[PDB]
């Protein structure tokens, strides 16, 4: 299955309303509870400010820091913007480092119907091996 | 009437969130070492250094337009006034970015040439047609159109000349004079995410069908641009077998325009599949 | 409508200049340790603490008004398109001032006790007629009387809050918010002396008959908001020793003001006698 | 005799037109160069950020630069503005660290009534050594 999150600009909502799989959101309030019992694909957005970059939002290391949570992740998509340079999905490779999960995908804001394409397809065959 | 402004009272928390990373992404053309990119400029042919000229005096013109015009006509329609506030900074950074096109003249080019290709923007039919369109918007009473404009403008329509330097960077070609146009649009991709939240914040205080309205106006809009940045790339690149490259890399942005305004997509994957080199070039 | 900007066109060399200085002079509240302050915030007594705030959520009002109205105000009527440019600097500069305001209240102080000093503020006579008056002017057509009230803001009226982080410095308390304000000093100096010096410019244009029906609304302006300011010094304060102090660190900064318009000093020496260690925590 | 800069915003030239003391101005224009043939003391305004990243004035620099105009100098008086801290006429102590000699008096802007009066005083005081 898969898990995201998407803040009040909802570009990763929009993209999972999109997608047409059944995902279930991390909450956009802070003290949320938020579990999930199905293994599962996390698609987080990038938010690096500026020196120490807090690329990954709070409430994704919130929901990270269960480990119940934690076990059960298998992979996550990026979302975000080119125009950041290197740090374009920079909270993708974050958490695949200190998760230990490998870092699948990547597109822009709520993504092209190719992004849409490309993960139907890329996450079908990830789940079958 | 006017109110103390308290940033320990935050009403929306993009606000706060765009005004730190904007400021602490503060940049002047100074610190960039465009001294370094001489002998590369050297090895440009005429046709090249015509074109990176042109480009940049163009790119001038609109951003002046959006330090004068572009943010300040925003400001009235501010939901908030840390929304003021931001604005303030985005207004001021327009102003940094085109100063750093005139930066960028003074270290590699001559004052003939230069003056040259501002004449040679001033006569540009598409140009000026692209500057009227946009700011007769700013003028104008509606408070939606203005943000759309606006985003467009950034998001899209700069993406003609921004093509250039992101080019020469794949080629190993003014390399800091890349790392420059990278910090604007670093700048501008904040921008446009911004005023495109703005946008369909205030989508939420009207009707539905008001919503179908300005949705049929930006696609509108988006296609009175699109073919007059058609016009522009074929004027500019005429004397480049680049000119396709270009027009791919405008229908690319194109679409992010529209998604951070809320919309979907017009363009097809064929129409908007830019040369990968290009995309290296923004994302290293 | 809208021209290219060139900075290698400069008109007046003091728009570069101030252009240079006040933009490489960037700072933000962030930069500074406020964090540090805490010991010796809680070593203030509860009347000096109260003071602090009061005098601050006053500063903030103020600092708001010339970032939405004070500074924009001022851009219809630039002489080049540099000016322009270098009002978009300032404008964004008094918003980073606003918010420097709020990062000392988050840092060092109670909630509830900056809420009640944000009210002591709105309910404050001299204070609001002093928002009032320089308003007035600002929303006016004269555009000459713009920049005077603009100048006797910033260079003279801001200085009966301002005495009061330097007294602190001088007694080896809230250094890091002394540096802080410091930076702000530092902005407003250039921002008289500029505002000042096109005041000066402009006035080269018209009559000598309208010189000095200028000149005379100027000492009359300054006296009005004088004598509302040590109305205001009174007020706060009145819990301390301190307000004959206050009031010769105001005629002080009022000479500054006049100068910076191309006017004679008018206060005295012994009114502008300011306690040296006030000066010293000024200019070490 | 006195010699003195001014930028365009005049400062420095409405101080010495109030002083009443005979006084020649270094040229505003770069281009210009001049001599002096008497013993002086140079008043100078900081310009320390923004313009050369020096207090001195360029105008200054190539009047100082003439080895007939520098065996000459004899004081200097620094203008400037104290709300810029430790670099408050910092002009002033460059000369005179520079090129040896003592550094007379600091003032503000166009200069008050007690600054025109200690200069007075102080300039003619001077002339007696
Ligand atoms: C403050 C801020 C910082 C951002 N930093 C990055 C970044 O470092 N890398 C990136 O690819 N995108 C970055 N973005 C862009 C967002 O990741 C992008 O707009 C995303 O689609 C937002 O998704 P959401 O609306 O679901 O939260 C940033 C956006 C903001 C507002
Ligand atoms: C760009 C700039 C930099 C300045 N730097 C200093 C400085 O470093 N120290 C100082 O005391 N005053 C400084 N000032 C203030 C001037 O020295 C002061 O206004 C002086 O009176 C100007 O004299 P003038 O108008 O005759 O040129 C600076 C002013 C400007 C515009
Ligand atoms: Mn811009
Ligand atoms: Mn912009
Ligand atoms: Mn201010
Ligand atoms: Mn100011």
């Amino acid at each position: 299955q898969l898990v995201y999150f998407s803040s009040s600009s909802e570009n990763t909502q929009r993209f999972i309303e999109r997608l047409g799989l059944p995902a279930v959101r991390i909450p956009l309030n802070e003290r949320e509870r938020i579990q999930v019992d199905e293994p599962y694909i996390l698609i987080v957005p990038s938010y690096g400010g500026g020196g120490t970059a807090g690329a990954v939002p709070r409430q994704v290391i919130r929901f990270l820091n269960d480990e119940h949570n934690r076990a059960l992740l298998r992979g996550v998509i990026a979302s975000g913007n080119r125009n950041f340079g290197e740090a374009y999905g920079r909270a993708g490779d974050v958490i695949a480092r200190k998760c230990g999960v490998p870092w699948l995908y990547r597109f822009e804001l709520m993504g092209t119907q190719s992004d849409i394409e490309n993960v139907r397809k890329g996450v079908t065959e990830f789940w079958q091996r | 009437r006017i109110s103390a402004i308290n940033w320990n009272k935050i009403s929306d928390d993009k606000d706060l969130e765009v005004w730190n990373r904007l400021t602490s992404n503060f940049w002047l053309p100074e610190k960039v070492p465009l001294s370094n990119d001489i002998p590369a400029w050297q090895t440009l042919t005429v046709v090249e250094q015509q074109l990176t000229m042109r480009v940049f005096t163009g790119l001038t013109l609109l951003d002046t337009l959006q330090n004068v015009i572009g943010a300040p006509s925003l400001m009235p329609d501010a939901l908030t006034p840390h929304e003021e506030a931001v604005l303030s900074n985005i207004s001021f950074m327009e102003a940094v970015h085109a100063r750093s096109y005139s930066s960028i003249f003074s270290t590699l080019c001559q004052t003939k040439d230069v003056d040259a290709a501002y004449a040679w923007s001033e006569e540009n039919a598409p140009l000026q047609r692209k500057a009227q369109i946009i700011q007769q918007h700013y003028r104008g009473d509606d408070p939606l159109k203005k943000k759309i404009a606006s985003v467009f403008l950034e998001s899209f329509l700069f993406y003609s000349g921004f093509w250039l330097p992101m080019y020469f960077s794949s080629r190993g070609k003014l390399t800091n004079t890349a790392d420059l146009i990278r910090l604007i649009i670093r700048d501008e991709a904040v921008h446009g995410y911004y005023i495109g939240y703005k946008y369909q914040k205030n989508m939420e205080k009207i009707s539905l069908g008001q919503r179908e309205e300005l949705k049929s106006f930006a696609f509108d809009l988006l296609l009175e641009l699109y073919d007059n940045e058609l016009q522009y790339t074929d004027e500019l690149y005429a004397e480049t077998p680049w000119a396709d490259d270009v027009k791919a890399f405008l229908c690319y942005n194109a679409n992010k325009a529209l998604m951070n305004l809320g919309y979907e997509p017009l363009f097809p994957a064929e129409m908007a599949e830019v040369n990968p080199a290009i995309l290296a070039a923004l994302s290293p």
